[PDB]
């Protein structure tokens, strides 16, 4: 269960989307 | 205990305005329903509706829907059957948990009366409220009837 | 109209707060 890193301002919108998807499994993870 | 909402409907309903007068009175908020602690997870769909992989997977992830129309505008209730067939067909179920929602209830001009809507959430098997996001009279029951819905479910 | 990184040191309802901000984001530029 690793903590995802969150992209800089540079990131586009996949980016984020992917981060989204990461941020999600791991805080469902975490739980 | 986490739960993702997410409210749809025509644009002008009141979508925002009823995500607003939940949080701030952000879109997380803590509250207890039933004597349970809940963590509530509110998406606001912005903007007109699209064709979208991702906007998909973002309904997916939402556990409990709010299909708000306003009791005012007519086209905003008769696009309910397509905001319901949109969530079934992303969530791939037949029985989704959902309530229906008719905003606005503080004006005195109206155009869908409270009965067509209680016949229409009757035969989808659904609870109904009226809100007012200006008033806040019905917020909160209505996003709370929500989470009972996911509960049953 | 997109929300900061939350930081390295952002804790798990820190996280909780920035996803949701997230969520509607993606969403309304999608
Ligand atoms: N009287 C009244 N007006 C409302 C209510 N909810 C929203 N509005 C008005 O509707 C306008 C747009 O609503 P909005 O939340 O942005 O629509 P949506 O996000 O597309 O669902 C706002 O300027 C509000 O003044 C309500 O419950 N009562
Ligand atoms: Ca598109
Ligand atoms: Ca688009
Ligand atoms: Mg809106």
């Amino acid at each position: 269960p690793r903590r995802p890193r969150c992209p800089g301002d540079d990131a586009s919108i996949e980016d984020l989307h992917e981060y989204w998807a990461r941020l999600w499994n791991y805080l469902y993870a975490v739980a | 205990t986490e739960y993702k909402l997410v409210v749809v409907g025509a644009v002008g309903v009141g979508k925002s305005a009823l995500t607003i007068q939940l949080i701030q009175n952000s879109y997380r908020k803590q509250v207890v329903i039933d004597g349970e602690t809940c963590l509530l997870d509110i998406l606001d769909t912005a903007g007109q509706e699209e064709y979208s992989a991702m906007r998909d997977q973002y309904m997916r992830t939402g556990e409990g829907f709010l299909c708000v129309f306003a009791i005012n505008n007519t086209k905003s209730f008769e696009d309910i059957h397509h905001y319901r067939e949109q969530i079934k067909r992303v969530k791939d179920s037949e029985d989704v948990p959902m309530v229906l929602v008719g905003n606005k209830c503080d004006l005195p001009s109206r155009t869908v009366d409270t009965k067509q809507a209680q016949d229409l959430a009757r035969s989808y098997g659904i609870p109904f409220i009226e809100t007012s996001a200006k008033t806040r009279q019905g917020v909160d029951d209505a996003f709370y009837t929500l989470v009972r819905e996911i509960r049953k479910h």
